[PDB]
């Protein structure tokens, strides 16, 4: 079972058979909530790669 | 001295041409893939840069090959435009090309920045709603 | 209004960003000197989850253990999802560590050391002087007549597209980057930046300035104007904007909730605005604005 980031759990009955997710509000920066969920659970893969990226033209 | 050619190798019907309209070059001459080779105009090496776009929206993109003697500038119209058509589309206006030859020796004259077509194209409008425009 | 500077004794001397300073502490600001070359660490920007100072204003080092120490990655997002301000530049010769991974987060990417730009058209062939016709945006300084502001050697950025990206100044048209190669690797044309600005959501703004000597003492005299407007608009000292309540109700006196509404009838809505320049709050005239009527696609 992998784990997922838009959501967080709120409240899980007794015998576990109600459960109750709550839809996580959106990033304040722009950002995509998996990859800071990915950078906060990740604190490896450490690297300097200087390398430009592939970006579109600003419009 | 060198010479430097040009060419489309586009993929579909558009880019009706239209031409020009200090260090000048001399001419462009068409052989009508689809070659639109100039003659010989040159002012200095180490510099050497295509752009295709339009100054009045700051939206442009840069070319730089070399196969030097004579240049490929060869431009494609199917892979290497994002979201310049869709903005010449709309309201119709000419994409340019304007080359730029340089060099730091101080030769002010011998400096060349001048724009040698004035092409205009109709491929497809096409919205995807492709948002990333406005 | 408590600031907090970081200076490096070893690149640049204090003194030479003095006349910008000081007058800053003139409108009731309250300075904070913090050293980086001396070894005691002093500095929690969160006690207890409550945030102590409200701006940071940097200056360009040489990277180093000790600003990794002072303040890394994650007190700088948690700094910022809490509205505090940042003033942060870099230069060609000295690019940090930390502050290129921080804008690499959050969506803008400056060029690494030994990348620099250059003009071959340019009027004087020592330093570079930019014209100011090339000032992008209009709420933030707007030029009255034609100026040529001074860089030195300096560093272009390439960025994303956005909805929070507030660029302000841009490139020549005729300029490209080199490293110890020979190419325009990073960025190339008028696709470069050189000062730009990010506000966010929960409204709190940062800016990133290419170049090292564009507060100097010894260049106040072409730039003094502009200087003194990116210090005003970066803490939010200008251009905000309030929203009076908004009511609606039917055509006439009466409101909503002693006649709620049927499938069609007449009614209006209207609402107000305020703009604060420093002192007082003063009505903001602006000639679009749009209501919408949406259930989940837009009606009017
Ligand atoms: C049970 O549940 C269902 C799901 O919850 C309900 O279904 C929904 O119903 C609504 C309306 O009943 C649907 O909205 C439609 O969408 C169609 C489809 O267009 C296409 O939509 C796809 C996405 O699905 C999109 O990718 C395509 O590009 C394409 O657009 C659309 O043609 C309809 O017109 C309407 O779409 C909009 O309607 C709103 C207002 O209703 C406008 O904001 C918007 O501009 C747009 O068109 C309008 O058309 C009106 C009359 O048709 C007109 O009054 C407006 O002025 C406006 O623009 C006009 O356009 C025409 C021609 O272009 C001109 O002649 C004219 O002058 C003017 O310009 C919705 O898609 C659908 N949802 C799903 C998932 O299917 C269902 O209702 C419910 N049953 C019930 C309640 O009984
Ligand atoms: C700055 O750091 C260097 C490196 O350790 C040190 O030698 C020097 O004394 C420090 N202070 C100044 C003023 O240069």
């Amino acid at each position: 079972v992998p784990p997922l980031d838009y959501f967080d759990e709120v409240f899980t009955s007794e015998n576990w058979m109600v459960r109750i997710y709550q839809l996580k509000k959106d990033d304040a920066q722009g950002r995509t909530l998996r990859d800071v969920g990915e950078l906060t659970r990740s604190s490896t893969k450490t690297r300097r790669s200087i390398k430009r990226p592939e970006l579109g033209l600003r419009v | 001295q060198d010479v430097h050619v040009s060419f489309p190798s586009t993929a579909g019907k558009s880019r009706v041409m239209i031409g020009k309209v200090e260090t000048v070059p001399t001419t462009i001459t068409v052989e009508d893939i689809q070659v639109n080779f100039a003659i010989e105009s040159t002012n200095k090496p180490f510099q050497n840069t295509l752009l295709i776009g339009l100054p009045n929206k700051n939206l442009e993109m840069a070319f730089e090959p070399e196969i030097k003697s004579m240049y490929k500038y060869r431009i494609d119209l199917a892979k290497l435009d994002a979201a310049l058509l869709q903005e010449a589309s709309r309201s119709p206006e000419p994409i340019k090309a304007t080359l730029i030859l340089a060099s730091s020796t101080a030769k002010p004259k011998e400096n060349l920045f001048r724009e040698i077509l004035q092409l205009n194209l109709n491929f497809d409008v096409d919205h995807s709603d492709s948002s990333l425009v406005d | 209004s408590r600031t907090l500077v970081l200076y490096d004794q070893s690149t640049e001397p204090l003194e030479e960003y003095s006349v910008y300073l000081k007058d800053l502490e003139q409108r009731n600001y309250k300075l904070e000197y913090l050293d980086i070359n001396s070894t005691s660490t002093t500095v929690d920007l969160y006690d207890k989850e409550q945030r102590l100072f409200d701006n940071i204003i940097v200056f360009p080092t040489k990277g180093g253990k000790n600003l990794a120490r002072q303040i890394p990655v994650k007190q700088l997002i948690k700094f910022f999802e809490n509205e505090g301000n940042i003033l942060c530049m870099s230069s060609p010769g000295a690019v940090p560590n930390t502050i290129r991974l921080f804008l690499n987060e959050l969506g803008i990417y400056p060029s690494p050391k030994g990348h620099v730009i250059r003009d071959y058209f340019s009027p004087s062939s020592e330093e570079l002087v930019v014209s100011s016709n090339h000032l992008l945006n209009k709420y933030v300084y707007n030029a009255r007549k034609s100026e040529d502001f001074v860089f030195g050697e300096s560093s272009a950025a390439l960025l994303e597209n956005r909805e929070q990206i507030v660029p302000i100044l841009n490139a020549p048209r005729t300029s490209f980057t080199e490293s110890k190669g020979k190419c325009n690797s990073w960025t190339s044309g008028s696709q470069g930046f050189l000062v730009v600005g990010f506000q966010n959501l929960n409204n709190a703004r940062l800016v990133w300035i290419g170049s090292s000597d564009f507060l100097k003492n010894k260049n106040q005299d072409s730039n003094q104007e502009f200087a003194k407007e990116l210090l005003k608009w970066t803490f939010n000292e200008k251009s905000v904007i309030k929203s009076v309540h908004a009511v609606h109700s039917h055509a006439d006196g009466t409101s909503y909730d002693e006649e709620p509404y049927k499938i069609k009838d007449k009614v209006i809505y209207s609402v107000g605005f305020s703009e604060w320049n420093g002192e007082e709050w003063l009505p903001h005239i602006a000639d679009d604005i749009q209501f919408e009527l949406r259930q989940v696609d837009p009606y009017y």
